């Protein structure tokens, strides 16, 4: 997952 | 689609959203929304929402990495165009  | 505007209190502040890609379909999708973060407090975004654009930059066939970069690039305003099934 990519945290933004 | 619909519009969600989130504002960062500082340029390095995260929105508190985890984004993912899927093997079987195009798009950037919300995996989860972190409790107490900017997106959670705003309240509108839900898991599985698709991020179609950030600040006018198309992400229909884009990547979570691009989304992160675009969110970071804004001083404050993050305008998301979102779709929901």
């Amino acid at each position: 997952v990519t945290l933004v | 689609s619909f519009h969600v505007i989130l504002n960062k209190s500082s340029p390095e502040e995260q929105l508190g959203i985890k984004l993912v890609r899927r093997v079987d379909e195009p798009g950037v999708f919300i995996f989860n929304v972190l409790n107490g973060g900017v997106a959670d407090r705003h309240g509108q975004l839900e898991e599985n929402d698709r991020v179609l654009a950030i600040n006018g930059h198309d992400l229909r066939f884009g990547s979570p990495e691009s989304a992160a970069h675009l969110i970071q690039a804004s001083e404050r305003r993050v305008h998301l165009v979102v779709s929901r099934q």
